[PDB]
């Protein structure tokens, strides 16, 4: 039963493969184009096997850059995660040394824990999801343009361009849905593309904070 | 006794109803599925929908869901959308500046 | 009874007229109270009283929407070229055919006078310009005119008559209707919009 | 003054000034509302404020 | 370089047409030959018709930068 449950985990898995993917983690494309079927071959059931971690992912290296710096992603069970589960999240994280993981939960969380989330470790961050938003990959969206984090010396370019500061730019809000996917820490600039009616593109700069 | 009957037990709780809306021109003869609630988080979420082509009128859920930079894209569809659907003729420019 | 239901029917639309006021007057406050400041500044950017940026070009192209002759969009290119066909009818040049029509476009846009363009339209009066290429070859095409010129029935030129003075006169005069359609820096851009959506 | 009983001129309200805004008009609203109806002088303290 | 378009904008027109106005009401001189005119502004529509208006515009960009212009200079159409 609960086929669709499983087909919820198959589809989690590919938008959160992809996310690392765009995000410039380590991700191939023979994982990439993997089906459902094959998933099945490499899952077991939703009644046979459970929510605990059964193909969840850590191979997420930076491998943009550093592979030191790495992902971790945590499936914990239980529908309401409460702080004693955070401590042991939290531990797993210090003893791997990992500095980076993606969490879901499938009911939400206690007030305790959502309070840590915030101050648990400042050497580490814990960003955090529900299943719910993650059946669907925004940027596939279509009332949603295409986006580019922007680095530094083009910052620098940018608004000597335009002989500005970068209080003078439009803003973006951190807890807005795209700058949590990218995982954006404010005081950045995004490039934003947006389409127009013809061939000239629409090109705008808004800042995070 | 009275009271558990009201209780839901399949489907959203937020929305009311939808309807199958048709379709016949010649392009084609299709159906689409339009929906009166509250919440588009929650219909995004199942299968069968094909979920990337969801739109809301309203603004402040296509913001909650989709960000800002489609909130912005929503006013300057729903401007047009109402004005075009009395008839009056406003240049688009005069509406992007406001949104 | 008739005369009772219509006028009952005339009073009710009577009522209307002063009350369509009453919401109307606020959204023509509310709007420009708040919307009265901004201002399109000698860099082409849009800001507000303290400098901030709202748009970085006016409208994304930087057109008023007084100059447009279009639908929301400066020129209409037919008009254009059949009114200048008719004020020039040179008798004496001979008819372009579609290999000097390229040739003769590519000629004078090379120049560095129309380069300074917004690149937008610059492409876009190429991709007229081969539209109307393809024309003029069906034409020839279906009557196999010869392009020597010597077919004893000279009136099979005048089916698809252009001369080169038409075509340099026709660029001539696409660059300065675009040019003449910025909106001119220091406009009260934002009381425009409310004006246009009060009314 | 108010009105023709009493010969006050004629009310040019705010709805007329925004329309004087739009045209990007700074010296004819400023002539139109401070230096025809109401112009005063006034002597202020630099020191104190 | 110079920047800024050389098209003169409308509110030039009208702001260096006030100003030079008000110029000729005083016994400023005037250099354009009168046709018995007798209105200072139809004299100063004259003195920009045939170029002669002395003044010379300043362009602010927001940063504080400017850009001075000749009123001789700029592209003028009706
Ligand atoms: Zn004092």
């Amino acid at each position: 039963d609960d086929e669709e449950e499983t087909y919820r985990l198959w589809k989690i898995r590919k938008t959160i493969m992809q996310l690392c993917h765009d995000r410039g983690y380590l991700v191939t494309q023979d994982e990439l184009d993997q089906t459902l079927e094959e998933f099945k071959a490499q899952s077991g059931d939703k009644p046979s096997e459970g929510r605990p971690r059964r193909t969840d992912l850590t191979v997420l290296v930076a491998h943009n850059d550093d592979p030191t710096d790495q992902m971790f992603v945590f499936f914990p069970e239980e529908p309401k995660v409460g702080i004693k589960t955070i401590k042991v999240y939290c531990q797993r994280m210090q003893e791997e040394n990992i500095t980076r993981a993606l969490i879901v939960v499938q009911q939400g969380m206690t007030p305790s824990a959502k309070q840590s989330l915030v101050d648990m470790a400042p050497k580490y961050i814990l960003e955090q999801f529900l299943q719910q938003e993650l059946l669907i990959n925004i940027t596939e969206h279509e009332l949603v343009p295409e986006h580019v984090v922007m680095t530094k010396e083009e910052v620098t370019e940018l608004l000597a361009r335009y002989k500005l500061r970068e209080n003078q730019l439009p803003r973006i809000q951190a807890g807005d849905p795209v700058a949590r996917y990218f995982g954006i820490k404010r005081g950045q600039v995004v490039k934003i593309i947006r389409p127009s009616e013809t061939a000239g593109r629409y090109i705008t700069y808004r800042l995070v904070q | 006794k009275e009271d558990l009957p009201k209780v839901v037990v399949q489907g959203i709780p937020e929305v009311s109803r939808a309807v199958i809306h048709i379709d016949e021109q010649s392009g084609k003869e299709k159906y689409k599925l339009l929906v009166e609630g509250d919440n588009l988080r929650a219909v995004m979420a199942t299968h069968g929908v094909k979920g990337t082509r969801t739109t809301s009128n309203n603004t402040y859920e296509v913001e909650k869901t989709l960000g800002i930079e489609a909130a912005r894209t929503t006013i300057i569809n729903e401007i047009q959308y109402t004005m075009v659907n009395h008839g009056m003729s406003i240049d688009r420019r005069h509406v992007m500046l406001l949104s | 009874t008739e005369f009772f239901f219509h006028t009952m029917a005339g009073r009710e639309g009577l009522v209307d007229t002063a009350v369509k006021t009453a919401e109307t007057g606020y959204m023509q406050r509310r709007l420009v109270k708040s919307l009265e400041d901004l201002c399109s500044q000698y860099d082409l950017t849009v800001r507000s009283s303290t400098g901030d940026i709202i748009q970085f070009i006016y409208g994304g192209d930087g057109l008023d929407p007084a100059a447009m002759e279009g639908k929301d969009e400066p020129l209409e290119f037919k008009r254009v070229l059949d009114n200048i066909k008719a004020v020039f009818p040179c008798p004496s040049e001979p008819a372009l055919s579609k290999n000097e029509l390229i040739l003769t476009t590519e000629s004078i846009m090379k120049k560095s006078e129309f380069l300074c363009c917004q690149d937008s339209f610059l492409q876009e009066i190429k991709k007229f310009i081969k539209g109307v290429s393809e024309k003029i070859k069906k034409t020839r095409d279906k009557y196999g005119i010869n392009d020597n010129g010597t077919t004893e029935p000279r009136v099979l030129y005048q089916l698809d008559r252009i001369t080169p003075t038409q075509v340099e006169k026709f660029l001539e005069t696409c660059r300065d209707k675009y040019m003449r359609a910025q909106m001119e820096p220091g406009s009260a851009v934002g009381a425009l919009c409310a004006q246009s959506i009060g009314e | 003054t108010e009105g023709r009983s009493r010969d006050g001129g004629l009310r040019l309200g705010e709805m007329e000034r925004d329309c004087l805004i739009g045209y990007g008009a700074s010296m004819l609203l400023l002539e139109r509302l401070m230096i025809s109806s109401d112009a005063f002088e006034v002597d202020v303290c630099g020191q104190c404020g | 370089k110079r920047i800024t378009t050389p098209y003169m904008t409308k509110y030039e027109r009208a702001r260096v047409l006030g100003t030079r106005a008000l110029q000729i009401a005083m016994c400023a001189p005037v250099m354009v030959e009168l046709e018995g005119e007798t209105d200072p502004l139809l004299i100063a529509m004259k003195e920009l018709k045939a170029r002669k208006i002395p003044i010379i515009i300043r362009r602010y960009l927001p940063d504080g930068s400017y850009e001075d212009w000749g009123v001789d200079e700029l592209i003028i159409t009706d």
